[PDB]
């Protein structure tokens, strides 16, 4: 008995999600049913609980391209959460909000 | 710039260019820029790279 | 030379390496699909038999197919059907983990469509609603909008236990043609040599085929004729004519231009214009190191 | 062919030789001493 | 390139070796012992030795 | 891209009836997997054979780089006073400038940033002990302030 | 490979002899270690004409750091970065082993 | 190696308060 | 005995510069750590969106079911005379719910 | 209830696959049962079509050395998929045949 | 007022030295993306094992 | 319970043309040879054969011998649209038989 | 640096020169 | 423009003070 997985296919959809999908704007996100935010949009409670499709940022989607997503053009690209100069500024002031 | 808007003009008044150089531009948006004439700014409600 | 033009590469050019419809499926998944059967099939009776899963759950099935809602009150109750043009759209499942006995509804292809396995299967869209199934022709296509669609409906096994004792039907399959192309994914096994649908073909396989990059040369080496006969440039006056340009078979300026950028600037950094961008390998892939794998966890 | 005919003997290569049979091309069975890889690689 | 006094001449070795013969026996140290080569006018630079 | 009018098995399908990877993804969300194996139908095959019609589109990125225009005859600098602010220094004059600048469209406000590049100088001298003193240049958009 | 500075095939080479006569051939005033031919590599080796963990001859290595460097008669250290490019012999050179 | 060798082996005057000398003279 | 002379060597090669050139002959390669094993940046997982494995046959567990087509019309569930058909065939193999 | 899998060795199988058994001679090929394949060699059709076993590349052979393989020393290593210039040249005119 | 001091030095920084090294003592840290995220570029995946 | 084993090495090289140079004194200094001044031209046969020893294995090859030389011009405008060239080349010549 | 071609120094080693015996 | 520098080092051990 076996179960088959396709690792590779899988890291590439999930690094696509993590780093593109999830700083697409707000206008590409919803809330969940049951899930209720602030009505204040700059809040980190709010940016949190919006929720975006895996679809828009499909995993073979502008397959072959090298091509930034359009909707990414007018997003920051220096908020981001793999920005290195950010993350050593920070870890360099430990990992608890009291320092 | 307004929003939607795709020409901003200046007009400079007339004045010397003695000793000018080049010039650059670039485009920016208002959430993320902060006064530098004002110690406070109510209305910046942004924490990002600036 | 500012050079404009049309540029095609043939089918051959793919530049990707996987595949780009359904890679998340075993290679082995055959889609929901049916084949005729002749083992006691022949005459006014053929086996059809079906193998696919039904996803999504409703309230009931009648000869209308899946009940997916309810009109809500208003001195009347109707219950509402699910659409054959669309629904049971392939990507509503449910959200418990996995459920059975209810009502449910799925999809199906027919044995008019060849199987090919999920992997590399696509089908356009025939509609806008995310519908895929072929317009029916009557004797044209074009003016002809009803799609072809037939439900087939199912039920237990059992013979005292439902159907023709305690009369329903637990599941109901939207049975389309559909134009399946795998158009990057080429069979790799097969057990049979049919390409119609079988019971067999629910077995085939298929990996992905090779990346193959196309483009224009490193510096569009050879898109101009240098150290030719017939085909060597001229740069001479307008009125003398007298040629500066003497080519000579027995020498490369085309190597020789390669080896200038070497001497000049970085050959590490890639520029648009003029299109420079050496040829390197990964040299790991060259010299192949095993290490093993750190897997002791 | 070369030269004054006879029977059948032509269609390039042979020539005078006299010398030891030096590298890879010759290797076969019946040994001596104590074909791209006899070459490439080295023991 | 000069074209005199820097001729190699007469033309000798490039590269030379130096040889085996007999030592006294160590049980953890190799002791090797050399007598070098000469021949006629030439320098010979230690940092192209091993 | 796929063309909308050039290919004549166009649909425009939304990203509520798109599928591709059926029965193996959550329904338009990172919940579990959802459906049925099934053929996809998002993207249309720009390779192979039925290849469908295409266009090119071409954009460039430039990020951490402000665009510059010198003020100089041949835009090149063969020195830091140029040879244009120089016409105004053997013979001064008095002109306005207007600058038009045409942008993209873009739903939130946004600003234009316009340096106009000087001489800011400052010289410095300390005299006495116990004193600094200091002279601010500043060429053709001298300070208007001095304050305290 | 002819009109792009690709190529792959020079540890396909055993010897040169660049011939001038059948009783000397060409810098046959007894320079090299083996004189009348450059080996460019040893398939058996009695002499230790290798240099380190690869075929290669004594008397080529001595040749393509003098043909690409000059470095040889000073003893061998490795090129400088603006001497050493992508078409230079050195950073090209790769010796492997195996058992 | 490979040949280049060509004109301006040195540093072309200019007298550095400013970038230029003349066109010769005649 | 109070003269280090192979340290001295070793600082000597790293003042001319390539000590992270690899050169075969005199074995160098300076001993390097990964500064990712020497400094610990945890940082988490980039794990948020869900990964699965999937049965060779892609159709989870399959039962029986045979086909059945009405024998009479009406819009019911007991009143449309579901009973078994044979053009349908019988005992096909499908899922209910998701795989 | 559980499964185990070595996702660390898979992933050392798939890289070896793709980019070296794949690019083996088509000595090492054979063409499968029930595939017919062109008679040009030079077509897409037939490189593609071919299968070779991926335990000619075991992933678990020559453990533990630097080698290349000896059919892959007279393979132009250009030839690739990894040739970063030439997937640089292809994706700056699009993914798509007609350009 | 219309001076800014704050950008003049990040450009003055990267004339001198390279702003890949990073400092601690004055928190010298250029600001970065990955270009892979900034640029996405799909090879698809190696799903042929 | 290692098994015997013999040792295998091999090196690669790829992008690199094998450089032999010409004349007197190893070093590569200047570019000029001074065999003008030795004789003007009173050659007869004293051999010239390159000969190499290559390794088989399979379908054809061809080898490439760059004979290297100076290509020098001189390019003249003596008048408003009007532009000559000379040109020399003096191991290898290009001119003299019809000229 | 940036440069991969060496410099002939133009001239032969030893300027000064003895007498014939 | 971007760029602007003119602060560059061109450069008993004393004459006369």
């Amino acid at each position: 008995f076996a179960m088959e997985i396709n690792l590779q296919a899988n890291l590439w959809r999930s690094f696509l999600y993590s780093n593109v999908a999830l700083y697409l704007p707000d206008s590409y996100k919803y809330t969940p049913a049951n899930i209720t935010l602030p009505t204040n949009t700059n809040t980190y409670d709010y940016m949190n609980g919006r929720v975006v499709p895996p679809s828009l940022v499909d995993a073979y989607i502008n397959i072959g391209a090298r091509w930034s997503l359009d909707p990414m053009d007018n997003v920051n690209p220096f908020n981001h959460h793999r920005n290195a100069g950010l993350r050593y500024r920070s870890m360099l002031l430990g990992n608890g909000r009291y320092v | 710039i307004p929003a939607n808007a795709t020409n901003v003009p200046i007009s400079i008044p007339s004045r010397n260019w003695a000793a000018f150089r080049g010039w650059s531009f670039t485009r920016l948006k208002t959430k993320e820029t902060p006064s530098l004439g004002s110690g406070f700014d109510p209305y910046f409600v942004y924490s990002g790279s600036i | 030379f500012d050079i404009r033009g049309v540029l095609d590469r043939g089918p051959s050019f793919k530049p990707y390496s996987g595949t780009a419809y359904n890679s998340l499926a075993p290679k082995g998944a055959p889609n929901s699909s049916q084949w005729e059967q002749k083992k006691a099939g022949n005459g006014d009776t053929m086996e059809t038999h079906t193998f696919g899963v039904a996803p999504m759950g409703g309230e009931n099935i009648t000869i209308d197919g899946l009940q997916i809602g309810t009109d809500a009150t208003a001195d009347q109750d109707k219950p509402i059907y699910a659409d054959k043009t669309f629904q049971p759209e392939p990507q509503v499942g449910e959200e418990n983990w996995q459920e059975t006995e209810s009502f449910y509804g799925g999809r199906a292809l027919k044995k008019d469509t060849s199987m090919k396995p999920c992997y590399g299967s696509y089908a356009r869209p025939t509609n806008v609603k995310g519908g895929q199934a072929k317009l029916k022709v009557g004797a044209d296509g074009v003016p002809t909008k009803e799609f072809d669609i037939d439900l087939a409906f199912f039920d237990t096994p059992g013979g005292t236990v439902n159907g023709q004792d305690e009369y329903k039907a637990d599941i109901v399959m939207y049975t389309e043609n559909t134009y399946l192309e795998t158009p990057d994914t080429h069979v790799v096994y097969k057990p049979g040599k049919d390409d119609a649908s079988s019971e067999i073909n629910l077995v085939q396989q298929s990996m992905p085929n090779r990346p193959n990059y196309i483009g224009f040369r490193d510096n569009f080496i050879g898109l101009m004729y240098y150290n030719s006969t017939g085909n060597m440039g001229v740069l001479a006056g307008q009125a003398s004519q007298l040629n500066a340009v003497v080519d000579l078979q027995d020498r490369n300026t085309e190597l020789s231009y390669q080896l200038l950028l070497d001497s000049l600037g970085d050959r590490t950094r890639y520029f648009s214009m003029w299109n420079q961008a050496v040829d390197s390998y990964d040299p790991d892939v060259r010299i192949i190191e095993n290490h093993g794998v750190e897997d002791e966890l | 062919m070369s030269g004054s005919g006879s029977f059948e003997g032509g269609v390039f290569s042979p020539y005078l030789t006299g010398r030891l049979p030096s590298w890879a091309g010759v290797r076969q069975n019946v040994m001596g001493s104590t074909t791209y890889a006899t070459l490439s690689s080295s023991s | 390139a000069p074209t005199h006094d820097v001729t190699t001449d007469r033309s000798q070795r490039l590269t030379l070796r130096f040889v085996p013969v007999d030592r006294e026996d160590n049980t953890y140290s190799y002791k090797v012992r050399y007598t070098l080569a000469v021949g006629d006018n030439r320098v010979l630079d230690m940092a192209s030795t091993y | 891209v796929v063309d909308e009018v050039n290919y004549k098995d166009y649909q425009a399908v939304t990203l509520a009836y798109q599928h591709n990877n059926s029965g193996f993804v959550g329904y338009l969300a990172p919940t579990m997997r959802q459906g049925q194996p099934y053929p996809a139908n998002y993207p249309y095959p720009l390779i192979g054979k039925s290849a469908v019609t295409s266009v090119t589109q071409k954009k460039f990125l430039c990020d951490r780089v402000m665009w510059r225009i010198p003020f100089s005859s041949n835009f090149m600098s063969m020195g830091a006073l140029t040879d244009l602010g120089q016409n105004m220094l053997y013979a001064n004059s008095a002109h306005a400038l207007d600058m038009n600048f045409e942008v993209d469209p873009m739903d939130e406000s946004t600003l234009l940033y316009v340096v106009f590049e000087v001489f800011d100088v400052v010289r410095v001298h300390q005299p006495h002990r116990g004193v600094i003193e200091a002279v601010y240049l500043r060429t053709p958009f001298s300070a208007g302030n001095a304050t305290t | 490979p002819y009109l792009d500075g690709t190529f792959y095939l020079n540890h396909t080479f055993k010897k040169v002899s660049i011939t001038f006569d059948s009783s000397v051939s060409w810098p046959g005033n007894d320079r090299l270690l083996t004189p009348n031919e450059f080996e460019i590599k040893r398939t058996v080796d009695g002499e230790g004409y290798n240099v380190a963990q690869c075929n290669m001859t004594k008397d080529w290595f001595l040749v393509q750091m003098l043909a690409h460097y000059n470095i040889g008669y000073q003893g061998f250290y490795v090129p400088e970065g603006y001497k050493d490019r992508m078409y230079s012999f050195f950073r090209n050179f790769q010796p492997m082993s195996r058992q | 190696d490979i040949n280049f060798s060509s004109l301006a082996p040195r540093h072309g005057t200019r007298p550095f308060m400013g970038t230029w000398s003349d066109i010769g003279t005649s | 005995q109070d003269r280090n002379t192979e340290l001295s060597y070793q600082l000597l090669l790293d003042s001319l510069g390539d000590r992270t050139r690899y050169f075969s002959m005199w074995n160098q390669a300076v001993d390097s750590y990964d500064p990712d094993v020497r400094i610990i940046e945890n940082h988490g997982v980039e794990d948020e969106l869900p990964n699965y494995c999937f049965p060779l046959d892609g159709s989870g567990t399959n039962a029986a079911y045979q086909g059945v087509k009405v024998k009479n019309g009406n819009d019911g569930d007991v009143e449309s005379e579901w009973e078994n058909d044979d053009t349908v065939a019988a005992r096909n193999q499908l899922c209910k719910g998701n795989i």
